[PDB]
């Protein structure tokens, strides 16, 4: 309609840049994209490709001259083939023009690629998406050969012909190829070409809704006036929601919760987009229970956003007894508030006006309830044995494991979903009173779209792929990515706790790790435009979504190198990715491959970013007979142990320390990986066995960890210096441990731990990998 | 209702080193999470006095049908071979796999001489315990020897030997160093003055069995021989708790042994209590 | 504001820091033993009029800790570096010196070490005939050598010495909840006087579970429910310690539970004055 034709008008405007870097026509890519969309309307084409060439032609302001050139060209062209008004087609040219400036900011040279968002000095070699067989490492800068841009266009020439000319179908095509293409060729441009066309479409759809006309865009009134409205929400209480279940539902159930949370995350965002008239371009990001939507400032929409929020929260109060809360806040901004003005970042302080409204709302945790502090004593409630929710009696139904226990109804939907995870290809968003819906959200119901099956519903969430394979033409395609690796059992299903640790290296134990990127909220305030923040929140998004799968599959030896590894990486590793959000991850697995993975995730993350952001992984080691609500409790505290100290450091093993404060526990990343290079290849050979003539001396390495326990009762004593030298003497092993036999006078004056303090964690990993 | 609290104090003398363990040296003893001194749990000493008094009744389920009711409803033995709660046999509570004597209600637990004292949950009833077995920590003489450089644990390596080929298969066990002193405290609650008497006779009977048996650990390989040295008997009456004015009945047992306290001194030392009840 | 502090020096390891409602149910079950039945309902009418207690809070060798108010979070940026804005917000307790500063919205300091350590001890269940194991986990608060737990009292001293000081001598020999047959909740008691200066303003932090009648200003919510004589109590929406009300007296809700007597749940607020930012 008149609505959607302005939506694609901003989206298909800067096309012509990818045909410019080839050089199919002359310069001035507005003239190129006019010809590139004219000839597509000729063969295998609709009628709008002639009319969507208008939008690519008249932007950058070199083409709207005296408001007079625009008319005579479109005087011949016919808007009555769909019913567009002569002036209302002229209106959509100005709206795309202003949104083309708003997403950009203050802004050709040669043909420089996408300079990387973490190091703007480095750049990306051009590549495709789908996160398979490729890790985009920002390398040295190389300006792209123009022969590469020819096959990009011809492939894009074919993909635009197949796909339905529609707003939700051109987005997964332009995201497929133009993700790694720089928009404006300049020095250190870290703004991608997909996002610069996406936010151009996103703002133009809001300017149509705000109510501005062509001459109002021409006047300076449309900018410098409060017409945009930054919606932002956040789930507060995620870690208190997923992990607080008792010793039931081993890992088919946790893996079901972490995707159930993502359904609620999309059931609100897609509710805001339909109710306000917005497409999926208006989402800036959505990862990890935290989204941000750009919308219009009408009186009409703010009436709707209070209805969305009050209906979400009252759902999140009955279904979960205040364990999860969705705090939605919005704030009106002006047009000039996006780009930087002078030297002051307006978009950061406009985000601080919005993030503070989050911080107050997370305090008033359930304010819009009014039956919150009301007391009514209902007869005979009881609580669930799995998740611990209080229900009235009779609603507790028998489970899918045993008919003896009387679990929640909402747990049996999450055990049945816990089996349908391998047999899955997406979700379908549909009405509440439908047949076949497992789980209900705060606005809709989600049908499983199985392996063999047909999709049902009006909107279809599709996991981990951007191509509408078996999807009908009428439906909306909403692609979500999720970190989804799991070791399959002998059946066709998801592994158990008690399967992963039987197949581990050495003794049996469950290796939980939970790590997160540090100083990331300070990193997203560095961005100063919606083009720039949508990119940085998407490249950071795709590491823990897509490229963490390719690490566990066993790839990228050139990028990673050698890690502290008890045995070389198997073909099918036994790793269960429970959750991985974008800032955060929580991965369980075989406890001596989770040890190998943490140094393999950190190493690949340090080359995905250009050496600028770091991880803090908190490793734990727990038995199979351990409830998960304690495993997440101890590991998150081992996380905050490794967080408050240096933010660039790994916890490895539960380790005893003196009460002085000089001795901090968790290892620095680089400091640990040399303690593996020295200590491990001289006392350990590989695959759970020891070096030559050190067997029948596994009593020694316990005695060597007894002398570390004399350093802890008395750090000032030098009793550990000669006991180190003697015990290596009697056993004939005078060559091993030369760093421990002598005191370090350099370490005394630095007030750092002695080298007998660091040896505990490097010995235990070698010791626990043998049966001990 | 409530009448007073007979507080027993004294010393536990682990004559032979004892071991408890945490399952995390292959079998380490429990210690404090901060100081590192080992101790005896209150549970490892309430449950151990429960097992030893359970078996003695198990032999006398016939002869105690006139002194105690609710033993006519029992027959000696376990209920493991048929997974049937509150059957005719005695140990009728399956916790996870262990079958333990726990009475199911109140009015049978009030007469049963174990569940009256040590306490029993059951369904719909929950008769709470009557004793409070407080933890035991090392005597300040031994807390100071911890500071005087002495080691309070020691590893014993035991071995397991093939019968024919005489191979060696060792293992380690971290025990508490033998000769130590733990100071214990067992706080009885006087709920009913009718069976006031027997709970102090049936608790000191379980200590006569614990002194001959072991206290946790390997035990039959020698790691028990716990010995009780009493220091103070008290009463702490209901007059004491209302005002705090120190007029509690005290019985002196400073050099009294646990078989010299059951009948040698039990009419003697608790003579002063019987007038106050 | 001179508060009768009640120090609880622990013997064995506590099951939890006692909540304010764990204490008042423990105190009421004491007075039903050492004073009969009619004195407990007389005790309930005394707390209705003026008397208030607080939740229990830890102490570490006279260094008395107190809950951090939620008054500091909406304008912690107006206080003071981003690393400091998180580690100051992440905290849960403040010292007696530093709790007074955040009532006036001054810059302040968190404590460095927490006194207690929530450790989990594994226990076992053994059958009597075959000595066959049956493990189950268990977890409790383990306090240090000097440290312990205390709570506050403000009200008429003839209600203190008549009611509480008997009850805290009876509760030294039967525990404050938990498996108090394993010597868990036991302690010894000493009483003291303790002074907190409150700036006069109409907003107030609550040092106990609030259970409000009108909606508060800024509140960290809490769901807990007790167990009176084997009967489960329904989960109630208390507010955690350190939330901000304006002129709210709190309340107590009697509950049925099918007992011979009615059962009250202490939720009377414990207001100390606070200065709020703009919102
Ligand atoms: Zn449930
Ligand atoms: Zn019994």
């Amino acid at each position: 309609e008149i609505d959607e034709l302005t939506a694609l008008g901003g989206l298909l405007a800067n096309i012509g840049k990818p045909v410019q870097r080839a050089g199919l026509y002359s310069g001035d890519h507005s003239t190129q994209g006019a010809r590139f969309l004219r000839d597509l309307a000729e063969n295998t084409g609709r009628a709008e490709y002639e009319l969507l060439s208008l939008f690519s032609e008249f932007h950058h302001k070199g083409h709207m001259k005296n408001d007079e050139l625009m008319i005579r060209r479109i005087k011949e062209l016919s808007p009555e083939r769909f019913g567009l008004t002569m002036e209302d087609v002229l209106n959509a040219l100005w709206i795309v023009y202003e949104a083309d400036n708003l997403a950009s900011g203050e802004r050709p040279q040669a043909s420089r690629p996408l300079y990387s968002v973490f190091n703007p000095g480095k750049a990306y070699p051009w590549a495709e998406l789908d996160f398979e067989k490729e890790l985009p490492v920002p390398g040295d800068v190389f300006s792209i050969r123009s022969q590469d841009y020819r096959e990009l266009v011809k492939r894009l020439w074919e993909e635009l012909s197949k796909a339905k000319l529609r707003s939700d179908r051109l987005l997964p095509v332009l995201e497929k190829y133009l993700t790694f293409v720089s928009s404006v060729t300049s020095e250190g441009n870290i703004i991608s070409l997909y996002d610069h066309m996406r936010m151009t479409s996103a703002i133009a759809l809001a300017m149509l809704r705000a109510g501005c006309t062509a001459e109002d865009v021409r006047s300076g009134r449309c900018r410098k006036e409060k017409r945009f409205l930054l919606i932002e929400g956040d789930f507060s209480g995620i870690q208190d929601f997923i992990y607080r279940v008792s010793g039931k539902g081993t890992l088919k159930y946790l893996r079901a919760r972490s995707a159930y949370l993502e359904l609620i995350g999309w059931d609100v965002v897609l509710e805001i987009l339909s109710r306000l008239g917005l497409t999926r371009a208006n989402v800036v990001f959505n990862a990890g229970g935290h989204f941000m939507i750009i919308a219009q400032n009408t009186p009409d929409a703010v009436k709707e956003l209070e209805e969305i929020r009050a209906k979400a929260v009252e759902w999140l109060y009955r279904e979960f007894e205040s364990d999860l809360y969705l705090a939605i806040e919005w704030e009106p901004v002006s047009g000039r508030e996006f780009g930087r003005e002078g030297g002051k970042n307006l978009f950061a302080e406009a985000r601080k006006r919005l993030k503070h409204k989050l911080t107050v709302r997370k305090l008033k945790r359930f304010g819009e309830i009014k039956g919150l502090f009301e007391h009514g004593h209902t007869e005979r409630l009881a609580e669930c044995p799995v998740c611990g929710r209080e229900l009235p009696e009779g609603k507790l139904e028998p489970s899918a494991s045993d008919p003896e226990t009387k679990v929640c109804p909402t747990c049996n939907r999450l055990v049945s979903l816990g089996g349908n995870l391998p047999k899955l290809l997406g979700f379908g968003r549909t009405a509440k009173n439908d047949a076949g819906v497992l789980v209900e959200g705060p606005f809709s119901g989600f049908v499983p779209y199985l392996q063999g099956g047909r999709p049902v519903g009006e909107q279809i969430l599709v996991k981990n792929t951007l191509n509408p394979g078996e999807i009908p033409e009428s439906a909306q395609f909403v692609p979500y990515f999720v970190a989804d690796y799991f070791k399959k059992d002998p059946k066709g299903g998801v592994a158990t706790f008690e399967e992963l640790s039987m197949a581990s290296t050495g003794t049996r134990r469950l290796g939980v790790m939970k790590g997160d990127v540090d100083r990331l909220g300070e990193f997203f305030s560095s961005m100063d435009s919606p083009s720039k923040l949508a990119t940085a929140s998407r490249f950071m998004d795709y590491f823990f979504k897509g490229y963490i799968g390719a690490i566990i599959e066993g790839k990228f030896g050139y990028i990673i190198g050698d890690v502290p590894s008890l045995r070389d990486w198997p073909e099918e590793p036994d790793i269960v990715v429970v959750y991985a959000g974008g800032d955060d991850f929580f991965i369980v697995g075989a406890w001596d491959q989770i040890f190998e993975l943490a140094f393999r995730v950190r190493r690949a993350f340090n080359a995905y970013t250009g050496g600028k952001l770091t991880l803090s992984v908190g490793l734990g080691y727990f038995d199979e007979r351990t409830p998960i609500y304690r495993m997440a409790d101890v590991v998150s505290e081992r996380l905050d142990t490794a967080k408050d100290e240096g933010r660039n450091r790994v916890f490895v093993v539960g380790r005893s320390r003196p009460l002085d404060g000089k001795h901090k526990l968790s290892y620095e990343w680089n400091h640990y990986e040399e303690l593996w290079r020295t200590y491990a290849p001289r006392i350990y050979a590989g695959n759970g066995r020891l070096k030559g003539k050190l067997e029948s001396k596994k009593g020694l390495l316990w005695k060597l960890l007894e002398i570390r326990e004399l350093y802890v009762r008395d750090p000032n004593d030098v009793r550990w210096a000669y006991l180190t030298a003697y015990l290596l003497g009697r056993h004939g092993l005078s060559d091993l441990f030369p760093e421990l036999v002598g005191i370090d006078t350099k370490a005394v004056e630095r007030k750092e731990p002695q080298p007998v303090y660091w040896v505990d964690g490097v010995l235990k990993i070698v010791l626990m990998a043998v049966r001990r | 209702r409530f009448y007073g609290k007979i507080v027993i104090k004294g010393k536990i003398k682990a004559v032979t080193g004892l071991h408890i363990g945490s399952q995390r040296i292959a079998n380490p003893v429990i210690k404090d999470p901060h100081t590192g001194l080992p101790y005896i749990p209150g549970s490892s000493l309430k449950g151990r006095l429960r097992s030893l008094f359970e078996i003695l009744v198990n032999s006398r389920l016939g002869e105690w049908r006139e002194k105690y009711p609710s033993l006519a409803n029992y027959s000696p033995g376990s209920c493991r071979p048929d997974n049937q709660e509150n059957c005719g046999k005695f140990f009728n509570r399956k916790i996870n796999r262990g079958w333990i004597h726990v009475c199911p209600d109140y009015e049978t637990a009030l007469a049963c001489p174990v569940c009256r004292l040590f306490g029993a949950s059951g369904k719909e009833s929950n008769f709470p315990s009557r004793i409070i077995v407080r933890d035991a920590f090392l005597t300040k003489e031994w807390e100071e020897k911890w500071r005087a450089g002495e080691a309070i644990t020691e590893a014993k390596i035991e071995v397991g030997i093939d019968r024919v080929t005489s191979q060696a298969n060792p293992r380690t066990n971290e025990r508490v160093v033998a000769g130590a002193e733990f100071e214990f405290e067992i706080i009885y609650n006087v709920e009913n003055t009718t069976h006031w008497r027997d709970d102090i006779k049936n608790l000191l009977t379980a200590m006569a069995l614990l002194e001959d048996s072991y206290l946790g650990g390997s035990g039959s390989r020698g790691y028990g021989k716990v010995k009780f040295i009493f220091d103070s008997f008290e009463f702490r009456p209901l007059d004491y708790y209302r005002t705090g004015k120190d007029e509690d009945i005290v019985s002196i047992d400073a050099r009294e042994k646990s078989v010299s306290d059951i009948l040698s001194g039990f009419d003697s030392l608790f003579s002063e209590v019987e007038g106050k009840l | 504001p001179k508060f009768i502090a009640v120090k609880l020096i622990p013997k064995g390891p506590f099951r939890d820091i006692p909540r304010a409602d764990t204490l008042f149910g423990a105190i009421g079950n004491a007075i039903s033993a050492i004073h009969g039945q009619s004195a407990v309902e007389e005790l309930v009418d005394a707390f209705v009029g003026g008397a208030r207690i607080s939740s229990a809070f830890p102490y570490s060798g006279d260094t008395y800790y107190l809950p951090k108010p939620l008054s500091v979070e909406p304008a912690l940026e107006g206080i003071l570096r981003y690393t400091t804005a998180k580690r100051l917000r992440k905290a849960k307790y403040l010292d007696l010196k530093n709790f007074e500063l955040a009532l006036r919205l001054r810059p302040f300091t968190i404590p460095e070490e927490i006194p207690y350590a929530r450790v989990d001890v594994p226990r076992v269940v053994l059958d009597r005939v075959t000595q066959d194991s049956s493990i189950y986990f268990w977890e409790e608060i383990r306090f240090r050598e000097k440290s312990g737990v205390y709570f506050l009292y403000s009200g008429p001293r003839e209600v203190f010495d008549g009611y509480i000081a008997p009850a805290m001598r009876f509760l030294g020999d039967t525990g404050i909840g938990g498996k108090s047959t394993w010597g868990a909740g036991l302690f010894e008691v000493e009483f003291h006087e303790m002074k907190i200066d409150a700036p006069g303003s109409e907003y107030s932090v609550t040092l106990s579970n609030a259970l409000p009648t009108k909606t508060p200003v800024l509140w960290r919510l809490l769901r807990k429910g007790g167990w009176s004589f084997g009967r489960r109590k329904p989960r109630m929406t208390f507010i955690a310690e350190g939330s901000i009300v304006k002129n709210d007296p709190g309340g107590m809700e009697r509950l049925e539970l099918g007992l011979s007597h009615e059962v009250y749940v202490y939720g009377l607020t414990f207001p100390l004055g606070v200065e709020l930012p703009e919102g």
